[PDB]
């Protein structure tokens, strides 16, 4: 696995955390669980998306972007 | 790792808050509702909170011997 020679520098990992060892309050942690937190940032990300310009393009009244280099036919 | 209650109750429920929160604040919200039949009702009583009289579901007949009425009687009629 890991380079031959002196093994990296703190390669290995620190031991383990225990339960009474994860510095988070237990309100934080409940709040979080029980107010489903992380996955109402992701809801509100879809909303400012809803407020944002579409990349949409009306083909064939309009057409995407081709260079002089495109190969089309012969 | 995990804590036993008998040996450590209070360590216990902070593990059971943290690692197994559904479970443990069942027992929490279940265990208010005795809680607070135990303490509201007299605090209520104490602080002049009257419990309502029962309304009323059956006609209501009134005790105690008839009243010996006078009036509305079939002469009145015409
Ligand atoms: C109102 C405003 C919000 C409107 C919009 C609502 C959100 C709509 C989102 C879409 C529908 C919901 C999708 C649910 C997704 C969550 C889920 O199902 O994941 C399952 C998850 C697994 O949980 P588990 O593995 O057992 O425990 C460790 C988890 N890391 O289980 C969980 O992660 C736990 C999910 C908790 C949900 C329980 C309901 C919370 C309401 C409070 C409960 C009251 C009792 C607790 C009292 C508080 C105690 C402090």
């Amino acid at each position: 696995a890991t380079p031959a020679g002196p093994p990296p520098k703190n390669f290995r990992l620190p031991p383990p955390k225990n339960w009474d060892e994860e510095s988070e309050s237990t309100i934080d942690k409940v709040g979080k669980y029980f107010l489903m937190t992380e996955m109402l940032r992701g809801m509100y990300v879809l909303l400012e998306q809803f407020f944002r310009p579409p990349y949409t393009i009306y083909y064939p009244f309009e057409k995407g972007p081709i260079s002089p280099r495109f190969r089309g036919e012969h | 790792t995990t804590p036993r209650f008998w040996s450590t109750p209070l360590k216990y429920c902070r593990w059971a808050a943290r690692e197994r929160p559904a479970l443990f604040f069942s027992v929490v919200i279940g265990a208010l509702g005795p809680v607070t039949l135990a303490t509201v009702p007299p605090l209520r009583r104490l602080i002049g909170d009257v419990d309502a009289a029962p309304i009323p579901l059956t006609y209501p007949i009134p005790p105690g011997p008839r009243k010996q009425l006078k009036g509305y009687d079939d002469d009145t009629e015409d």
